[PDB]
DNA sequence: TTTTTTTTTTTTTTTTTTTTTTTTTTTTTTTTTTTTTTTTTTTTT
DNA sequence: AAAAAAAAAAAAAAAAAAAAAAAAAAAAAAAAAAAAAAAAAAAAA
């Protein structure tokens, strides 16, 4: 099989971000390599309950061998019933002037004592990043080199993989994304309007194939059809980092069936685009179906509940969806 | 230059229940959390989505229109036979678009999400993602039942100030003044009542209502027409 | 020289493309040009197939074909595939091959949106597929599974914007449907081009609404003739109710004159169905208290029975009479001039500008027969529940004429509801 | 130990006002086993009453039916006992099943048989046995407090003609009480609407004698702030039997004529829920804000 | 230049799919039948 | 003429039948595919 889905997520909230101690000792004995806070483990459980709701479960999770990226997947792996594979090709980024040392983490033999039953020794790492640190030019080319070698091994070792998860560090999240999409450098905006890969703790990327009708790695093309998602986290975007006030509302996209006994539905793993939200009638796609719909406000006030989503193996977060669009079916020609 | 492609987004998303309360709640969490407290609270709102089965075997979700409390901490209208909502069987699927945009764009634009968007038309600050799919809904379309009031019928105030309040101090004096040997089951319960402060008429035997004064909560269809099925 | 037999699966699409190309260029269906492409078929077989295809696609299809055609025509001139001379001579072969060649290239693209909205308005043309027709019906329901499944699903919203149709333009579209209905009860058939009153409204919209009314079976189409469907009269005689109210202003008299005597009408047999359209309202008007004929009964110890226990004595035959305290339902109605628009403006009004009085009776009573069971109504959900019968331009002239004759009263936001003795529309004086 | 009894009952009533109501039950049903409380029978009566109040803050059919059968049995024939049963079954349609059940309608026939046995001093076929023996009735009237709840357990269960039996039996004895005349009118109309009955229009109007008798009783012999429910309920009736514009004049009377907000939220809701079907969607959202929003 | 053969196009026939109507099954209501008790009539002393 | 026994009716209770609504099956209509026939093109004499 050929991988249709790549997820990339940054690790949970670091213990050494906390305002007061005692800051915990790095369990591996290596410099940096700190564990998560309980608040970070909570963002990891949120991320897990988001992915768990998607019919597109991961087949496996590739973890950075740095301690905090594995402490991020220990609830995910045990909740989606998947193996975790160590991959040095998705470790942290450090520069050659970083002090007092460049951290590179210990092997399966140490990590399996802290994360028993989570990690599988079945996979050998695609590549190791430079132990003397990497320039931005080295770092970007190391990730550009990783992708074809990595996916070529995945589709030979694990030919049943159509969906995969990668859990890693801030530079390691953005640099992987920009190189998969095929940009010249990690500082480029995704579009002319200036958007970039959003990269707070537990922020989620999904990269999805353009669909035909085995395939080599070089002929493939993608879209980042879920940018740095935090809409499932309690606290939203936190401790974001990037290569260099706001208010929230919700609109329902209703798709009504004509006969009251007949129900109409949204296809698994389908895609949406919106255009002309500002206009008296926007345009929409759902899978390969197209639409246009009137602007509507309710009598009364729908609540719709993310915290009450289905499972398909503080103020409670709730949406007051008083405003809506009612999509008439509006196919192309 | 190749015309710019709109960001494609997944529709594999968390799938979401929804609740069309005929309550015109404000944007504030302070309005929302009490508008939920009316329909049996954050617990029963979730459980009423799990209730599968044919539409007449559904208990449905209870909506209490008067969360009003008297100073004793009673339900001020403990006589409230609630509104019933039931889970729609034929809910079409629907996707929710979160709009992220500059603070106070709402107050600047008629408090309309539509015109809030239309104000930022030329600008990089507008940010839309589809974020979840509603696949299931409850609608409150079964009426509140008949409702008595128990503030002028004396033993009804005895019940409210005792049962409704749970106040031991105003409950002991309902139950004491209950006969063991009911001396005269023929006669007006007023004969046991200390409290004459409400001028109850002599003919009132202070019968309470049943919990369903109506038996069927949708209208029973007595459109008046001559029954062709009466035979 | 691309030719088709109209029986070929592509030949039906070639016939569609060719009428769109000819009418969009020369403002007319050039049949003398189209028949050159279908030598294997007769003029009238081709007309019929074309008419049936415009009926099934309706308003939301025809303009989508014309808009894609003119957008493809603009793209073909800008890519030198078409000289303006090929447009002026109307060479259907070239224009059909060019349409075929454009679809052959778009078929190869997975159909993504541009971010730019005008690029989407250029490079899609769009057919609105009428599943939810906005005919607000829940058809002839009686069962509690029918009624609770319907009324859990049904929509509870208000439009924020004007509709995607300009409401100043829709104020001609609904007014077309009504001028048509208001002539289908007048006549078993009518001709679009010659005899329609609407023609100040653009003939294109007249024709598009004729296609939509045939799609919704409000008319049959026999070529140029729209044809009357008795389904409209049948829905008036099933949902209109005026004979019950008629005998109800008459049963008001039969109750009232007897009330002050005390010893009055006795209810001792099944009283008429209409008698319950009157007694229930007049008792709810606090005119009434009810006395008992004291039928002596064999109550005995050890006995616990109901169903025929002294038979009639558990509906012990009542005397129905004046309560001493009150009368509420007196002299409230008045000679309010009938709601009468332009010569077929509203379902009832006849060509002379007076009511078709039976259609008026049936339709006002139909609207009150909505509102008895539908108080606090907009003009809009009454337009959708009446979409098989009345537009919004009709429903205001009933609902305000019933507020002025006080059978209706209105809340905030022009919700209509009836105050008591509502059935008595047709009172004796 | 009256001090400890007071502390147990007050503590249970306090616990039941908040979360984990089951801890309140544990105190009272422990007190029903403790001889120090349960050998005083007024306190037996009080415990069974307290736990019945507490049950209505939680929500069930079976626990509530069990506590009620637990205190109509003791404290036999008794007006206040029978009346607290009928307040209790108000909130929750979970409560309707306790009255549609045959299991309780059998109980109320056997009680009516037992009262007749002690009224005429005979055996009665399938009576309950008497144990509360000061029951004295020299003018030999019925017990209205029996007649009514036996009609209720026939009225719930859709025995509408069988319910009208015992409310015509209570009409003979206490002619102008409120709930007798409301429930009786309720039985005649709920009966009437069954698929096929002979005398169907006749069978609705007997509903109106006993509803409007209850209204003329309430409107002319009670305080304004409780005439409001005479307007609300007669409104509600017309809505139940689907004569809804007659329900609306009466719902509006709750909104316009009175100060006390409580019934305006019901009259408003049962207006809104019509006004959705009717589709004055503007007015519905407006009333909803004016009365129901916060 | 003419005749024969092969290929392509058009028309007709057959089969499958969708829509509509009828029949069967289940549920609710109403009427009738069965059983028990009381009253009236007939037979016997 | 009186008293006792038996039969019938009535009130009541319980069960069965009748009526309506819902679901499934059969029939009818429409669309698609296959087969046959005719026309056109190519090759051979």
């Amino acid at each position: 099989m050929v991988v249709n889905t790549i997820y990339i997520a940054r690790h949970g909230y670091r213990s050494n971000w906390l305002p007061e101690g005692p800051y915990p000792d790095p369990l591996t004995g290596i410099d940096s390599d700190v564990p998560l806070a309980e608040h970070g483990v909570q963002q990891a459980k949120e991320l897990a309950h988001y992915l768990l709701s998607l019919d597109n479960q991961p087949e496996a999770a590739f973890a950075s061998p740095f301690y905090r990226c594995l402490e991020t997947v220990q609830p995910i792996a045990k909740l989606l019933e998947i193996p975790v594979y160590l991959e040095r090709g998705i470790g942290e980024w450090y520069r050659p002037d970083r002090k007092p040392v460049i951290p590179v983490p210990a092997g399966y033999e140490i990590l399996s004592k802290f994360f028993p039953g989570v990690i599988s020794q079945e996979w050998d790492s695609t590549l190791t990043p430079n132990e003397k640190g990497e320039t931005e030019q080295e770092m970007y080319m190391r990730f550009k080199k990783f992708w074809p070698l990595f996916i070529e091994r995945v589709e030979k070792e694990y030919p049943n993989v159509e969906c995969i998860l990668l859990v890693t560090h801030a530079a390691s999240k953005i640099a992987l994304g920009m190189s998969l999409l095929g940009y010249d450098n990690p500082r480029m905006s995704l579009n002319e309007n200036g958007d970039k890969i959003r990269s707070g703790s537990c922020s989620l990327d999904k990269y999805e194939i353009l669909k035909k009708s085995y395939i080599p790695f070089s002929d493939r093309k993608w879209v980042l059809t879920m940018n740095g998602n935090t809409e499932f986290l309690s606290s939203g975007e936190e401790m974001n980092w990037n290569f260099d006030e706001v208010e929230t509302v919700y609109i329902s996209v209703d798709i009504p069936s004509g006969n009251y006994k007949e129900r109409t539905e949204i296809a698994k793993s389908a895609i949406l685009q919106y255009s002309g939200l500002e206009t008296d009638a926007p345009l929409f796609r759902i899978g390969n179906r197209l639409y246009e719909g009137s602007w509507e406000r309710l009598v009364g006030t729908e609540l719709a509940f993310p915290n009450a989503a289905h499972v398909h193996k503080q103020s409670e977060k709730i949406y007051r969806i008083k405003e809506r669009i009612v999509l008439s079916n509006v196919r192309p020609m | 230059a190749p015309p710019l492609i709109a960001d494609e987004f997944t529709l594999d998303l968390p799938r979401i229940p929804s609740l069309e309360l005929p309550l015109n709640v404000s944007t504030k969490h302070s309005s929302i959390q009490k508008a939920i407290k009316m329909c049996g609270g954050i617990e029963k709102v979730k459980e009423a989505f799990k209730e599968h089965g044919p539409i007449e075997s559904q208990h449905g979700l209870q909506l209490y229109l008067n969360d009003d409390t008297d100073s004793d901490g009673s339900k001020s209208y403990f006589n409230e036979h609630p509104v019933i909502g039931k889970r729609v069987p034929f809910r079409d699927e629907s996707v929710i678009l979160k709009v992220t945009m500059p603070k106070g764009t709402l107050s600047k634009n008629n408090n309309s999400v539509k015109d809030s968007i239309k104000s930022l038309k030329d600008s990089n600050k507008l940010r839309v993602t589809p974020v979840s799919i509603v696949d299931n809904t409850i609608k409150f379309r079964e009426m509140s039942d008949f409702q008595i009031k128990l503030d002028n019928v004396p033993s009804a105030r005895e019940f409210k100030s005792s049962f409704g309040s749970l106040e031991w101090n105003n409950f002991k004096s309902f139950v004491n003044s209950v006969p063991d040997n009911d001396s005269q089951p023929q006669e007006n319960i007023g004969n046991l009542i200390l409290d004459r402060s409400v001028k109850i008429p002599s003919t009132d035997f202070q019968l309470p209502p049943p919990p369903k004064l109506s038996m069927v909560g949708f209208p029973l269809l007595y459109k008046y027409k001559a029954n062709p099925f009466a035979k | 020289k691309t030719v088709y037999h109209a029986g070929t699966k592509d030949g039906v699409q070639a016939l569609i493309r060719a009428v769109v190309v000819t009418k969009s260029i020369k403002n007319e269906i050039m049949w003398d040009k189209i028949t050159k492409l279908f030598p294997n078929n007769s003029l009238d077989n081709l007309k019929k197939k074309w008419t049936a295809r415009r009926v099934r696609m309706g308003h939301s299809g025809w303009r989508a074909y014309v808009d894609k055609w003119k957008k493809m025509l603009v793209l073909a001139i800008k890519s030198e595939k078409i000289s303006l001379r090929d447009v002026e001579e109307l060479d259907l072969i070239k224009l059909l091959d060019i349409w075929t060649s454009f679809d052959e290239k778009e078929i190869k693209r997975p159909l993504f949106l541009y971010k730019n909205y005008e690029e989407n308005r250029k490079k899609f043309t769009l057919v609105r597929d009428d599943t939810l027709t906005h005919s607000g019906n829940d058809l002839a329901m009686s069962s509690m599974i029918q009624r609770e499944i319907s009324s859990l699903k049904k929509t509870y919203t208000r439009k924020i914007s004007a509709s995607t149709k300009d409401l100043s333009k829709s104020q001609s579209d609904d007014y077309i449907r009504t001028v048509i209905r208001s002539i289908l009860i007048e006549s078993p058939s009518t001709t679009r081009n010659e005899i329609e009153a609407l023609k100040n409204v653009g003939n294109e919209s007249i024709d598009n609404v004729i296609m939509d009314m045939a799609k919704e079976k409000q008319i049959y189409l026999h070529g140029s003739k729209l044809e009357c469907t008795d389904t409209l009269p049948d829905i008036l005689e099933n949902r209109g109710n005026y004979k019950d109210f008629g005998v109800a202003f008459q049963y008001r008299c039969k109750v009232n004159e007897l009330l002050e005597a005390g010893n009055a009408i006795v209810i001792n047999q099944e009283p008429s169905d209409i008698s319950s359209w009157v007694l229930i309202d007049l008792i709810s008007g606090e005119l009434l208290n009810m006395d008992v004929i004291p039928m002596v009964r064999n109550v005995r110890p050890l006995t616990y029975t109901s169903r025929r226990f002294e038979i009639r004595t558990l509906t012990p035959p009542l005397i129905i009479y004046a309560n001493s305290q009150t009368k509420l339902n007196t002299a409230r109605k008045s000679a309010v001039k009938v709601p009468l628009g332009k010569p077929f403006s509203r379902l009832w009004v006849n060509g002379s500008g007076s009511i078709r009085p039976n259609i008026w009776k049936q339709v006002v009573t139909m609207v009150v027969n909505e509102i008895i069971f539908h108080p606090g109504i907009t003009l809009s959900r009454l337009q959708s529940r009446c979409r098989e019968v009345l537009s919004l331009h009709e429903i205001s002239e009933i609902c305000k004429w019933l507020l002025e004759r006080q059978v209706l009263i209105t809340t905030d936001f022009d919700g209509y509801w009836v105050n008591h003795n509502w059935y008595s529309i047709y009172e004796s004086t | 130990y009256e001090q400890w009894f007071e502390l147990f009952m007050e503590l249970s009533l306090v616990i039941a006002k908040y979360q984990s109501v089951e801890d309140g039950l544990s105190v009272v049903e422990t007190a029903q086993e403790v001889n120090v409380f349960f050998q005083d029978p007024e306190r037996v009566k009080m415990m069974k009453f307290v736990k019945l109040a507490i049950v209505l803050q939680m929500d069930d059919e079976e626990e509530l039916a069990e506590n009620l059968r637990g205190l109509l049995n003791q404290f036999q024939f008794n007006r206040k006992v029978l009346q607290v049963f009928m307040y209790s079954l108000c909130r929750g349609p979970s409560s309707l099943n306790i009255l549609s059940s045959t299991i309780q309608q059998k109980f109320f026939l056997r009680q009516l048989k037992a009262f007749d046995s002690c009224r005429y001093n005979t055996e009665v076929n399938g009576q309950a046995s008497i144990t509360n023996k000061e029951v004295y009735n020299p003018n030999k009237k019925s017990s209205p407090y029996l007649y009514y709840i036996y009609a209720v357990l026939l009225y719930s269960s859709r025995g509408f003609l069988s319910a009208l039996q015992y409310l015509t039996r209570l009409e003979e004895d206490i002619p102008d009480d409120p709930m007798v005349n409301l429930l009786m009118g309720l039985s005649h109309i709920h009966r009437a609407m069954q698929r096929l009955t002979a005398q169907r229009h006749f069978q609705i109007f007997h509903g109106l004698r006993y509803l409007y008798r209850y209204h003329k009783i309430r409107k002319s012999l009670y305080t304004d702030l409780e005439k409001q429910e005479a307007d609300y309920n007669l409104g509600r009736a017309f809505h139940l039997i689907g004569l809804v514009s007659i329900a609306i004049e009466y719902y509006n009377r709750v909104l316009e004529n009175y100060d006390d907000g409580k019934l305006k939220k019901h009259a408003a809701y049962n207006s809104i829920i019509i006004y959705q079907q009717s589709g004055n969607v503007e007015l519905a959202d407006h009333l909803m804000e004016k009365y129901l929003s916060i």
